[PDB]
């Protein structure tokens, strides 16, 4: 199945067709990311089982809104699903009390009288959006893959590299895992990394003249895909 | 075409129930828009019990990585009863649908009209053992294999399924699994000493008692408990100790699980109609120490199973 859209999709979410404004929506997209971040890294889960309940999230909010399906037990439910999918599984009732620890009683309060079953119930609805596609690849093997690849200064490439995966971190909070593919997205956090720190990423590659030097891990990609998906991180940071 | 889930199982014509598989009874279904015959299993929601099986969610996707002649290709997922128009309360189910094969190895073993020739063995064996190593090459346990476990079509083409218990090992590291896998009668020694560290020598296990069955037409190891299960397999491939065995006093019911005496390895003698090539098969995938167990590739390296051309392959006729 196709998992991606263009921006005038992005527009049109079923959030926006019922009312919402799209400043509140891309709002909560932020929180419920954040949310999900926060809480698996709290009980000690695996990077990529982050980005996979937040892709989760996402992709749920694309045939849902968030007017009938509350962000906070939806962003629950997709770390609770994605433990069992990466082979982390975390039992339920240990997501609800780091949920409840960082989340005010008011922002709790959406998980009702009974905080469990509002996730189980949940769960059948969200495999059914989800489609049963449970295997998803994110930017982080492919950031490690590309560039490990590079010859050059030590140094210079580590503070490359966790610079980009730091970058990763903060488009999960952006739709971007719902525009292009995690190799894509692998590319332009280095695109990215590259430009601030002031890095030429083409002289640590076999061409050290070829100014393209990401044609050897993706194909077709040109440079105004990278320059929009820089555009989106980095008003991350102006706000 | 790829929105699983979304179609409701009332779009299939259930006919009856064909088998006990994993997690419940197997179904067989006609699809009342492709005319197709598949097999079908529910998966159940308990929403008390970590809500969707885990179990159900390995089995979904490892066969969505899996594309190979001797596995079961699992088509599609539906859902049960449309949702009471408060989702808070749809508590139904989902079937997983899977292709349907025309015979599975338990029913040809009990009826008695049907006699496997020794080139049917060499053949039934080839394919089991050529999908057990695409799957543990891959990372992935079976984790229970037995005779209903194992489908057969008129092509003479075997096919693995239920992967209801499989999982992933990690292959350059040691990891604690679950204990309580594969069906007693086939669980390997290990398994019932309480092994949590185990490799995926426990899969080989269960196709060597496969192999010893499909000469004797009965299972070789049947009892009602753990213990009388020990008591078994030891009177038949020796009592496990630390001579065949070193690493067996790190098991936790080494101690507490013992036999009534310290049996001797009588494995050779007591299938000794078997052929030769196919006896040292039996004896070293029956071998009490995983360790010096033989693996799924070395299987296929065997007298037994390397000079095997599955391609002409001729299957038993037992018609209508
Ligand atoms: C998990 N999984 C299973 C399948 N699968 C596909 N094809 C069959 C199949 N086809 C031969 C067949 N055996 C039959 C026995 C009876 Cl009593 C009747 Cl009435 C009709 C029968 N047809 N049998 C079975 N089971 C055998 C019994 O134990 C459980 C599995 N599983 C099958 C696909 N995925």
């Amino acid at each position: 199945p196709c998992w991606y859209w263009d921006k005038k999709d992005l527009a049109h979410t079923p959030s926006q067709l019922e009312g919402l404004d799209p400043a509140t929506e891309a709002r909560y997209r932020r929180e419920g990311a954040r949310f999900i971040f926060d809480v698996g890294t709290r009980l000690g889960l695996h990077y990529d089982t982050l980005a996979t309940g937040i892709i989760y999230f996402h992709r749920f909010y694309m045939f849902h809104s968030f007017k009938q399906f509350p962000r906070y037990v939806t962003g629950a439910c997709c770390l609770f699903l994605a433990g069992k999918v990466e082979e982390t599984p975390k039992k339920c009732k240990d997501i609800i009390k780091t949920a409840r620890s960082l989340l005010n009683d008011v922002q709790f309060g959406q998980f009702g009288d009974d905080p469990k079953e509002e996730v189980m119930v949940l769960e059948r609805i969200l495999l059914q959006t989800i489609k049963f596609d449970l295997q998803v690849e994110h930017p982080y093997q492919f950031l490690l893959k590309y560039a490990k690849q590079l010859k050059g200064d030590k140094n210079k490439i580590q503070k490359l590299v966790q610079m980009a995966w730091t970058f990763v971190n903060d488009s999960l909070c952006t739709t971007l895992s719902l525009q292009w593919e995690p190799e894509i997205i692998a590319v332009a956090v280095m695109y990215l990394a590259g430009r601030l720190c002031k890095f030429e990423i083409q002289e640590w590659t076999s061409k050290p003249m070829y100014r393209r030097w990401w044609e050897q891990f993706v194909q077709d990609v040109p440079v105004d895909v990278l320059e929009d998906i820089c555009h989106q991180i980095l008003d991350l940071y102006s706000q | 075409e790829s929105d699983w889930g979304k179609r409701c199982v009332d779009k299939f014509d259930i006919i009856g129930i064909i088998g006990e598989g994993t997690y419940g009874q197997v179904y067989k279904a006609k699809d009342k828009d492709t005319g197709e015959l598949v097999a079908l299993k529910k998966v159940r929601l308990d929403n008390e019990k970590e809500g969707f099986p885990i179990t159900a969610i390995r089995e979904i996707k490892i066969l969505r990585q899996l594309i190979h002649r001797s596995v079961v290709n699992m088509k599609e997922i539906v859902t049960d009863k449309q949702d009471a128009l408060d989702f808070k309360k749809d508590k139904g189910a989902f079937y997983l649908v899977f292709e349907y094969m025309d015979h599975d190895l338990m029913g040809l073993l009990e009826s008695g009209l049907v006699h496997f020739s020794e080139d049917h063995i060499k053949s039934f064996m080839k394919q089991l053992m050529e999908g057990l190593e695409y799957c543990h090459k891959k990372n992935f346990l079976h984790r229970d294999i037995k005779c209903s476990n194992i489908l057969l079509n008129n092509s003479g083409q075997i096919k693995l399924a239920d992967f209801g218990l499989a999982r992933l090992y990690n292959s350059e590291e040691s990891r604690p699994y679950t204990n309580k896998v594969i069906t007693l009668w086939y669980r390997p020694p290990e398994l019932l000493l309480g092994e949590e560290r185990y490799t995926p020598a426990i899969d080989v296990w269960s196709c060597g008692c496969i192999l010893g069955e499909l000469f004797t037409k009965k299972p070789i190891f049947q009892a009602n408990l753990e213990l009388a299960q020990l008591e078994l397999i030891s009177r038949l491939c020796g009592s496990p100790c630390p001579a065949v065995w070193p690493d067996v006093i790190k098991l936790p019911y080494f101690n507490t699980m013992k036999p009534k005496k310290q049996y001797r390895r009588r494995l050779r003698e007591e299938f000794s109609f078997i052929p030769s090539a196919a006896l040292d098969l039996l004896d070293h995938m029956l071998t009490l120490d995983p360790s010096k167990r033989c693996t799924a590739e070395q299987t296929l390296q065997s007298d037994f199973l390397k000079d095997v051309e599955l391609s002409k392959m001729a299957p038993p006729d037992l018609p209508h």
